[PDB]
RNA sequence: UCGAGAGGC
């Protein structure tokens, strides 16, 4: 009755932006990514990336209620390290690790018999 | 054999496929089995119209049955979301009709199953909408019962979706995961009365590794690479297919959030 | 009763002394036996320390047995509220009781009377002794409707 | 000895040692006269009425006695040297927050105290649950209306 | 045949129950620790046996499993409960049209049984599900 | 009693509870169909005017938005069912019945109420289910429970209203009640248990795990804490990284066992600044208690301090838990071989000395003590042998209990669980008791037709020396329900009894109010007590303080 | 009864202001702004009446007077610019 | 009332096996144990969808209109 | 169903616990545990 | 499934809860109260059956 | 800035007690048999049998939030093999110049008993510990 | 509920993916609290747990009857046989982290009834609905779209926290409020008064 | 509306 539509689980809204992206207060080279329409296998997958780049101070990332797809991702980098970058890079290697999973499956199914 | 993260087949047949993923860290994996569960994409029946029910059961009971039924979505990446297509409510290319009409004539009990189900929109030469039927005997799973005299008549309209919306879009059963079976990495506290190795079975998968000497003190830097998967399909799409596309799908979310940074 | 008692270096220690405990209650005659200790000297029926050793201690004893079955538990209750309700048990005179026969029988208006208990029948006394309400009290303006002089207010506010 | 007061001095010695950093070696800066002089001041200045009369005067010496004895226990001269270490301004910090929280612990007119104490009383007995002395509700009822026949009178003759 | 006889209050206070058959049998160690430490019967001069002591309990109580391993008012709780469960309270709901009526999609007969079930068509007329139950702390919900 | 001291209101609601974490203290989670449905009603003004069109144009059907429109002569314009609800134009000093929002006070409300603390106001939350969510650390001050318990709830028509409920009633305002001289919310059992196996000196985070509870926290500084372990690995303490939602300049000392400053145990509590120093967190530390943590935050820093360190906390805490779980499991219930021997043998000698001292009975041998009869001291020694006998079992059955036992470790966070409870559930339940006596003789001369008459037996008449683990036997289980039964009718005439009790209280007490001179009076003038409390002082603001002069020898009290 | 008024050097009550009258004052206020009435200090991008009450309150500039009454019927006025807040 | 389609723990289908398990049940005289292993039900959150079954439909069918 | 149809009032019923209280001859003829609970405890049985 | 043991009245089903009283005709001593005046009674309630 | 105390223990016994990961240490001091040592230690991550001898020292470095190693550009301060960071919470006069001094490493706690260190361990948060085999 | 008056109502509700899990992939379709376990002794819900554990791995039904020679040993003997572990613990992972958890959990078939009570069947709200003929307050019961009652009890916690205007408004604003013409010397409302 | 019954915390 009061339940939402199960699609707001991952369809963004009306005006609703994929990153809202915002300064950290009290910290200098931090920023705050608002990912919308999201849960834990982006966001852990994402912290765990960065946390992997000897450059980047600190990562994590927190969903601050079930109810709402959603979550707040804060990254510290190194100075002359733009967080953005730092999240693009991250990306990137997850999308390589990726495909060389892909790859290697395929070679060892297309091996397998049966 | 490509520089990264390694897989190697236990064991492969139509329904599930046991595997080993090297060189991952466990994030990845996690996700990996969380969009093999929720995020991959399927066909099933999202609209059920009755014309007439005359049997014992309710209209939304055999409606939330038929949207149970696993229908097939190997080609369903040439379908698209009907709430992504420009058709009034549902096109030949945003969705599969199909029709189920039976009376009960014998004086035995009828069985409605679901190879009962004919398809009345044009496929467009696209391979799915065709209920999967695994039973030796041939026959669908049972959707209902119908005594000499009742009938069921309507037509069930399958759109594209994934299991977050709801759980029938679901194309894997249950995802199987270990990972150090020794407990090495001292990641969980075994609870016992007298002796922990004794009162807890070994695992299948200590075989595929090196048992710990206790006089070997703890290896504390080491993290957790080499996990131990099964991925089961019920037939939606092939276990291979479940997988890979799953893969393929963590590499789309990721993508969009690189195209969503490109364009802020 | 081990209880403590100051040592002559100072200190208090445990001196253990023999007390009497009785099933029964006759303050007065009790109290006047030698041998024992008519200053300290206790009952639990506090009605009769009334009657003995003046309302004072009466209250002080109600107050002790309202502490003691509050304790009973392990609950503890700070002094200030079991005070109020035992002095105002206490304050008219003896030992108004927490019912229709005590406080609900005094002149503390008529709305808040008929209030609690013997509505209709407090009415009607009240209209046959032609009694005037003072308005002040909380269930007088309650039934009025009227902002009672309760905390917020229990002031009028002007300009400068 | 442990009993109910308005001000914790055991919080507000701590506050004063962390916020002025004292450094337990340092002789004081505080001179006898201040410490004395200053402690028998505060107890002047902590108000409860404010009326200016024998009567209203003695009610209010009489409501501040105990927690007055607490304070001359806590602020003594061999304590506050010895025990304590603080300096003039730590000390005259102190003599300010207590004044402070003391006027900050008086309760307000218009405070509802009677539903207040009904309510504290009655909540804790609806929690009431199970050598022969009658307790619990069953006494209480004997208690709040005057019971002729109680059920245990006892007389404790010592 | 003179086999079973009705007894009410007034005439059992005339008489010496047995809980069992067993009590019979003659008394004449390696007992195992975990069984319930029930006492030496003590008596002998029997009368009578009870049925079995299981019948002592009414239609909702048979329910509940293992009613001798809970706090008593557990299970006065749960008797009361079982008269709330959802289920199939009769085949003929269809045809019947009552005021209000709730019957469950997928009713399960339970995996632990009371055997007093049996004479009380529960297996054939469930009232719950069979659902799987972790006990766990997971994001204090 | 019925339509004068008390009525029926409008702008109220009522359903169901349920438990939230990440939702503040006084945060109160509304339903959005019961947000639709209250409305408050808000003049128009500069300030406000944007805001008020724009909710006029949602209109009702979806929130934020209004219902009804009061112009200035008082005709109303309903926005459900009018032609003009899309060209409203507002005028000054017209009202608007807006729909609840968000951070708004409203009056929550849990029945019976004994409490001013089950009447105190809460900030909106509106939130998509059908369920009212409050946080688990007001759970107390309501008595409520997430097993079907409804919740009511009022929402204030003026300006004055809504300031009184803020500024009088909020729930950060009633942390320290009045009653008691003590703080009557604290941290409860999922967090209890959490804060408890996190602080444990075992407990260790990596890195990883650390950074995300960091983030956690709302007010966090944002400056990563130096690691307790810096060379073989980077490694916190569960108590280093919990320090960081004690707000810096707390103060907090306490002992309890052996509390050395070593505390080879990790006893008692020491918190300097903010950190945590040494002790493990328990209830005792961080629940109502008196002089606990809530009580020394609310009493420096303020009361929105404390209702943050609650949010603080539990969010931590459950990230923790979550984390790494818990259970409970039958396992947890079973005392191996050798104390389940001692157990039985220890319930064989008790039965052994009732033997004994039965026959000494019977022979007339008792010397009966002054004051009471032959059979009273014969009941009273073998009552006091049985619970003797049943506590020594629980007392073997706990001494038996690991520090991984999960009830152990529920009791000894303060969660839930006691002593009786793991007496009861593994080593014996015990002996039977209804009207204080024990199984009293319904049938002639004996408890129930399986024994034989003038039976003074332990088992005879209603001691249990099996436990719920091992199973009752059938006497044993009547016996037990005779009990529970007992029980039951206790509570259900307790219940309204003391409903009575209070109502009369209520009524006693009702005009009783301090006046601006601190004179206690009531409606009439008469003085109850000439100073408040006898000293006029509010009973919160009080705390539990030790006076130095008294006790000691006058030889230290010299020195 | 005629005036029963109390001259303000003679005054015995509180001069902390009790959070009951705090609260009926920026109640008061709050409702004064509610309706377009003058609000006497700079606003910091503040709307709700509340929180301009309480802006008003800290810097003393709500012109209203409490009349504070003794059991007997005398008073005693205190303008909230004498009165104390903690 | 009938078969679930699928299991509701994990989601295998178990719609189709319920004739398959009644006959081997009966024609083959089996036990339930086996005769849920032989059926591919190897996780207890499957196999008590099937072996916890009550077959209502067939007495609904008993009632004629 | 069942247990409605097995229910027994005692219309004595303030409380006195006397009646309510799980007597020894109900043994074997009342229900020990299946009675509603608060108000009309134990006055209300089942066979 | 159907137990029957209830009647239909104006379509509602309804069911006569036993009424449990004191059995009749049946001698009973009971002690009066310790102010009464009189110190026991042995009570009949006689009922023709 | 610079090394604050040094020496070399001998290792009593050593008391896991209830925990499974750390234990209680005591030693005593090598050839100045006058300065005690208790102290809670990691015995999983660094092991520490009984009768061992052990080189001990405490710093005051090598505010700022703290930042992972990057590489080895950063140059430690410490040939050691266990490093730990707390705060003094408590100096005690043991007898007539005698001292103890009690540290807090997250939890851990230390108590160091003698009169030859004494213008070294401050009253400061700042304290450093390195544990050499 | 359960089998022993272990009543709850649903307070979230998880997707698969977030849910724990085992090694075998089996969810819970339920999660409890183990701290509704301690305070009322109901060790026959973990038993229950255990032979209903034991009757689905092997296919026979659990002899829960009372008074019998089932032990938890010997049931706990059976579910070792099976490969499980004898108390009905199982390691689980997290299912938003995949880690494993630090304590095992105690997993197992439990036989759970739905109660009458739904929440859609109880929620309620009103505003200014409608009123009762003789007393002119909203009338009573969510089926006519009634008020809630502000009871006595709740106008003595109300009076304990000096809230005025909020009691004189939710007692005369919010309900039934209404204005009479008295005359002075008379003192009644018995005055004609004709506005127009 | 009245009267009655059952149930929830
Ligand atoms: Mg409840
Ligand atoms: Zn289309
Ligand atoms: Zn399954
Ligand atoms: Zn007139």
């Amino acid at each position: 009755m009061n339940a939402p539509d199960r699609f707001e689980l991952f369809l963004l809204g009306e005006g609703e932006s994929k990153l809202k992206i915002d300064p950290d207060t009290k910290a200098p080279n931090a920023v705050v990514i608002t990912f919308e329409k999201e849960d834990h296998t982006l966001g852990n997958l994402i912290r765990a990336e960065l946390l992997n780049d000897r450059k980047v101070l600190f990562a994590a990332y927190k969903v601050e209620h079930p109810f709402f797809a959603r979550f707040k991702l804060r990254i510290q980098t190194t100075e002359g390290y733009d967080p953005k970058d730092a999240l693009k890079n991250a990306c990137n290697s997850i999308i390589n690790k990726l495909g060389a999973l892909k790859t290697n499956f395929e070679t060892e199914w297309n091996l397998q018999t049966l | 054999s490509e520089e990264g993260p390694q897989v190697k087949i236990r064991e492969a047949s139509k329904d599930n496929v046991d595997f080993i993923l090297s060189n991952v860290d466990l994030a990845m994996a996690n996700s990996l089995r969380r969009v093999m569960i929720a995020e991959i994409p399927t066909l099933a029946i999202d609209s059920v119209e009755v014309e007439t029910n005359t049997t014992v059961l309710a209209d939304e009971f055999i409606a939330h049955r038929l949207g149970l039924i696993p229908l097939q979505s190997m080609d369903i990446e040439q379908l698209e979301y009907s709430r992504d297509c420009f058709c009034e409510d549902h096109c030949d290319k945003c969705s599969v009709v199909l029709t189920l009409q039976a009376f009960g004539e014998s004086e035995s009990t009828t069985n409605v199953y679901s190879k009962d189900l004919v398809i009345v929109s044009n496929l467009m030469g696209r391979n799915i909408g065709h209920p999967i039927i695994q039973d030796k005997e041939g026959n669908g799973v049972l959707i209902c019962k119908l005594r000499k005299g009742q009938e069921l008549k309507l037509t069930c309209v399958a759109k594209k979706g994934i299991a977050k919306e709801h759980a029938k879009w679901g194309p894997a059963a249950a995802i199987e995961f270990e990972y150090d079976p020794w407990n090495k990495l001292k990641h969980t506290d075994y609870w016992y009365e007298q002796d922990s190795a004794k009162e807890w079975p070994q695992s299948k998968n200590c075989e595929y590794e090196d048992p710990p000497n206790e006089g070997d003190p703890f290896d504390y830097k080491a993290q957790a690479d080499t996990f131990y998967m099964n991925v089961e399909s019920v037939g939606s799409i092939p276990v291979d297919q479940v997988v890979v596309r799953g893969i393929d799908t963590l590499q789309k979310k990721v993508a969009s959030i690189l195209l969503a940074l490109t364009q802020m | 009763y081990d209880r403590k008692v100051p040592s002559p270096t100072g200190e208090y220690v445990k001196e253990p002394e023999w007390v009497l405990e009785t099933d029964g209650v006759n303050l007065s005659e009790v109290m006047t036996v030698p041998g024992i200790d008519p200053t300290r000297i206790y009952t639990n029926s506090f009605i009769d320390i009334m009657e003995v050793l003046g309302i004072e201690a009466g209250r002080a004893a109600l107050y002790k047995e309202v502490y003691n079955v509050i304790a009973s538990d392990g609950s503890y209750v700070n002094y200030r509220h079991m005070a109020l309700l035992v002095d105002v048990m206490t304050t008219q005179g003896g030992l108004t009781s927490v019912t229709r026969h005590g406080f609900n029988r005094s002149n503390t208006g008529a709305l808040m009377r008929c209030s609690f208990e013997e509505t209709v029948e407090i009415l009607f006394e009240a209209g046959a002794s032609a009694e005037l309400d003072d308005c002040r009290g909380v269930s007088e303006n309650v039934i009025l409707g009227q902002m009672a002089p309760i905390g917020t207010g229990a002031f009028d506010v002007m300009i400068d | 000895a442990n009993w109910p007061l308005p001000v914790n001095i055991r919080r507000i010695i701590q506050n004063a040692q962390q916020t002025f950093h004292i450094d337990h070696t340092k002789p004081s800066d505080l001179t006898i006269k201040d410490i004395v002089l200053g402690v028998k001041d505060l107890q002047e200045n902590l108000l409860v009425l404010r009326g200016k009369n024998e009567i209203i005067q003695n009610a209010q010496r009489d409501a501040v006695t105990l927690f007055c004895c607490l304070l001359r226990s806590r602020l003594a001269t061999r304590r506050v040297l010895q025990e304590y270490r603080l300096t003039k301004q730590a000390f005259d910090w102190v003599l300010s927050n207590i004044e402070a929280q003391f006027l900050r612990s008086v309760v307000h007119p218009g405070e509802m105290v009677g539903v207040l104490a009904a309510q504290s009383i009655g909540e804790p007995a609806t929690q009431m649950t199970l050598k022969k002395v009658t307790s619990g509700v069953p006494r209480l009822k004997e208690i709040l209306n005057v019971a002729k026949n109680m059920k245990t009178p006892s007389l404790t003759v010592y | 045949e003179g086999l079973v006889e009705y007894i009410d209050a007034e005439e059992e206070e005339s008489i010496l129950i047995a809980m069992q058959p067993e009590d019979l049998e003659p008394a004449e160690l390696d007992v195992d620790p975990a069984k319930r430490i029930r006492v030496s019967h003590h008596a002998t001069t029997f009368t009578h046996c009870e049925i079995h002591p299981s019948m002592i309990l009414g239609v909702a109580a048979s329910i509940i499993p293992f009613p001798d391993h809970n706090q008593s008012p557990r299970n006065t709780y749960q008797s009361a409960m079982g008269k709330q469960a959802m289920g199939v309270f009769l085949t003929n709901y269809n045809v019947r049209m009552d005021t209000m009526a709730n019957i469950l999609y997928y009713p399960q007969k339970p995996l632990g049984t009371t055997r007093a079930m049996e004479y009380l068509k529960f297996r054939e007329l469930p009232a719950g599900q069979n659902a799987i139950v972790a006990i766990a702390c997971y994001s204090g919900y | 009693r019925g339509n004068l001291m008390g009525k029926r209101v409008d702008f109220s609601a009522r359903t169901v509870i349920s438990g939230d974490p990440n939702l503040e203290l006084d945060q109160v989670g509304v339903p959005k169909s019961i947000a639709k449905t209250l409305t408050y009603p808000e003049v128009v003004t500069p300030y406000n005017i944007d805001r008020l069109t724009q909710l006029v144009r949602n209109g009702p059907n979806e929130h934020p938005g209004a219902k009804y429109v009061i112009r200035d002569s008082g005709d109303r314009i309903d926005l459900r069912y009018s032609k003009r609800a899309g060209d409203i134009q507002l005028q000054y000093g017209w009202k608007v019945e807006r729909h609840i929002m968000d951070n708004d006070p409203v009056l929550f409300n849990r029945q019976p109420s004994l409490h001013k603390m089950s009447m105190m106001a809460h900030r909106v939350k509106v939130i998509p289910y059908s369920t009212f969510r409050l946080n688990l650390s007001v759970t107390s001050p309501y008595n409520a429970d997430f097993d079907g318990d409804e919740m009511n709830l009022h929402v204030p028509q003026s300006e004055e209203t809504r300031a009184e409920l803020s500024q009088l009633c909020a729930v950060p305002l009633q942390i320290v009640s009045p009653q008691s001289n003590k703080p009557c919310m604290g941290i409860v059992q999922d967090t209890l248990c959490g804060i408890r196996k996190l602080t444990l000196r075992d407990t260790f985070i990596e890195l990883d795990q650390v950074l995300n509870m960091l983030y956690w926290v709302p007010d966090w500084d944002g400056v990563i804490p130096t690691p307790a372990i810096i060379k073989p690995k980077p490694l916190w303490s569960g108590k280093q990284i919990l320090s960081v939602a004690i707000p810096n300049g707390i103060h907090l000392q306490r002992f309890d066992e052996g509390t050395t400053l070593l505390s080879p145990k990790d006893n008692g509590m020491l918190i300097i600044d903010g950190q945590i120093i040494f002790g493990v967190v328990e209830k005792k530390t961080v629940g109502s208690s008196n002089g606990g943590l809530i009580h020394v935050v609310t009493r420096e820093k303020g009361p929105q301090v404390c209702a943050k360190l609650f949010g603080n906390i539990q969010k931590v805490v459950n990230f923790w838990l979550l984390h790494n779980g818990f259970s409970t499991g039958i396992g947890d219930t079973i005392a191996d071989g050798p104390t389940m021997r001692e157990i039985t043998e220890t319930i064989a000698e008790a039965k052994k000395k009732v033997l004994d001292v039965t026959k000494e009975a019977q022979a007339n041998l008792l010397t009966a003590k002054h004051g009471m009869t032959l059979r009273e001291s014969f009941e009273d020694n073998v009552v006091r042998f049985l619970n003797e006998a049943r506590d020594k079992a629980g007392r073997l059955a706990e001494v038996n209990l690991k520090d991984l036992n999960n009830v152990k470790q529920m009791v000894m966070a303060g969660s839930k669980g006691s002593f009786i409870n793991i007496a009861q559930m593994s080593a014996c339940v015990g002996q039977q008791s209804v009207e204080g006596k024990r199984i009293a003789f319904g049938f002639v001369d004996r408890t129930l037709p399986h024994f034989s008459k003038d039976d003074y037996s332990p088992e005879s008449k209603g001691f249990v020396e099996n436990s719920y683990l091992r199973g009752l036997t059938p006497q044993e289980f009547f016996f037990h329900a005779m009990g529970g039964r007992e029980g039951l009718i206790d509570t259900a005439v307790k219940t309204a009894e003391t409903g009575y009790i209070q109502r009369r209280l209520v009524k006693a007490l009702e005009d009783i109010m301090v006046h601006y001179d601190n004179t206690t009076r009531n409606s009439l003038g008469n003085v109850i007590q000439f100073i408040y409390g006898e000293d006029g002082m509010d009973a919160a603001h009080i705390e539990k303080q030790s006076l130095d002069t008294i006790g000691g020898s006058d030889a230290a009290f010299e020195k | 009864l005629k005036e029963k008024a109390i001259p303000k050097d003679q005054r015995a009550t509180t001069p902390y202001m009790t959070k009951y009258e705090r609260a009926r004052i920026l109640g008061t206020r709050a409702l004064q702004i509610s309706m377009n009435a003058p609000v006497f200090v700079d606003l910091e991008g503040e709307t709700d009446p509340l929180r301009i009450a309480m802006k008003e309150l800290a810097e003393k500039k709500i012109p209203l007077v409490i009349r504070r009454y003794l059991p007997d019927g005398s008073f005693e006025d205190w303008s909230v610019e004498e009165l104390i807040v903690d | 009332m009938i078969v679930p389609v699928r299991c509701f723990s994990c989601g295998k289908v178990v719609g189709d096996k319920w004739e398959s398990y009644l006959n081997l049940l009966q024609e083959d005289e089996l036990d339930e144990g086996t005769a849920l292993s032989r059926l591919g039900l190897k996780r207890y959150c499957c196999r008590r969808m099937i072996l916890t079954h009550v077959d209502l439909i067939e007495k609904f069918l008993r009632y004629n209109p | 169903t069942l247990s409605h149809l097995r229910r027994t009032n005692t219309p004595i019923g303030g409380k006195l616990a006397k009646p309510r209280q799980l007597h020894n001859t109900h043994w074997g003829l009342v229900c020990p545990a299946e009675t509603p609970e608060g108000q009309a405890c134990g006055l209300v049985k089942n066979l | 499934f159907d137990m029957g043991g209830y009647f239909i009245i104006n379509g509602s089903e309804k069911v006569l809860i036993a009424q449990e009283r004191s059995a009749g005709n049946i001698v009973q001593v009971f002690k009066k109260a310790a102010p009464s005046p009189i110190s026991h009674v042995a009570e009949i309630r006689s009922a023709l059956e | 800035s610079n090394t604050l105390f040094d020496d070399i223990f001998q290792v009593s016994e050593v008391d896991p007690g209830r925990y499974n990961k750390v234990c209680r240490i005591e030693a005593a001091s090598t050839t100045q048999d006058q300065c005690k040592l208790t102290l809670d230690i990691n015995v999983e991550l660094f092991p520490v049998a009984a009768q061992d001898s052990l080189t001990v020292t405490i710093a005051s470095s090598l505010t700022r939030s703290w930042r992972p190693p990057q590489a080895g550009d950063r140059s430690l301060a410490d040939d050691y093999d266990y490093v730990m960071y707390g705060t003094a919470y408590k100096f005690e006069e043991v007898s007539k110049d005698l001292i103890a001094v009690y540290y807090s490493f997250g939890g851990l706690l230390m108590r160091l008993e003698g009169n030859y260190r004494n213008l070294n361990n401050l009253k400061q948060e700042n304290a450093y510990l390195l544990i050499r085999r | 509920a359960s089998r022993h008056g272990q009543k709850g109502t649903i307070g979230i509700t998880y997707r698969r993916e977030d849910m724990p899990f085992t090694a075998e992939g089996i969810v819970p379709d339920l999660i409890i609290n183990p701290h509704a376990i301690p305070s009322r002794m109901t060790v026959a819900h973990l038993i229950e747990c255990l032979l209903s554990k034991v009757a689905a791995l092997s296919g026979n039904e659990g002899d829960a009857s009372p008074f019998t020679d089932i032990t938890v040993e010997g049931i706990s003997k059976l579910l070792r046989e099976h490969g499980y572990q004898s108390r009905g613990f199982e390691v689980m992972y997290n299912g938003h982290t995949g880690k494993k958890l630090m304590a095992q959990i105690f997993f197992g078939p439990t036989y759970y009834q739905r109660l009458r009570h739904m929440v859609d069947d109880k929620i309620h709200a009103r505003a200014r609905g409608p009123m009762q003929v003789l007393t002119r307050q909203p009338v009573e019961g969510r089926s006519r779209d009634g008020g809630l009652r502000f009871g006595e009890m709740e106008r003595d916690c109300m009076i304990a926290h000096g809230a005025a205007s909020f009691l004189k408004e939710r007692l005369m604003e919010a309900s039934d409020a209404f204005r009479v013409h008295i005359c002075g010397i008379c003192g009644l409302m018995t005055v004609i008064a004709k506005l127009n």
